[PDB]
């Protein structure tokens, strides 16, 4: 048997898409030369004999 | 005359935030006895600075 054949398919598509996104982000910047700041709590004591 | 108090902001028991000398915005020319600077009808003054 000797069968020939020939087809032609014509198509079309429509589409929707609803994309909802919630993004959480956190960042911690630092400078190695200026990491900390200081503060002293100090008093002055006179154990002498004359005031200054 | 020319009143410049030296005051201190303190947290907690004795955690001192800052020690500030009164600047030229905070100068009181006259403080007569039994008086206020500023007067009681007026609003008190604002201290918000650290620089000279």
């Amino acid at each position: 048997g000797f069968s020939n054949s020939n087809s032609s398919t014509v198509a079309i598509d429509h589409s929707l898409s609803l994309a909802g996104e919630r993004t959480w982000a956190e960042t911690m910047g630092l400078n190695t030369a200026d990491t900390a700041r200081l503060n002293a709590n100090i008093r002055y004591v006179n154990t002498g004999t004359a005031p200054i | 005359y020319n009143v410049l108090p030296t005051t201190s902001l303190v947290l907690g028991k004795n955690q001192t935030l800052a020690t500030i000398k009164a600047k030229e915005n905070q100068l009181s020319q006259i403080l007569a006895p039994n008086n206020y600077y500023p007067s009681k009808n007026l609003a008190p003054i604002a201290l918000n600075a650290q620089d000279d």
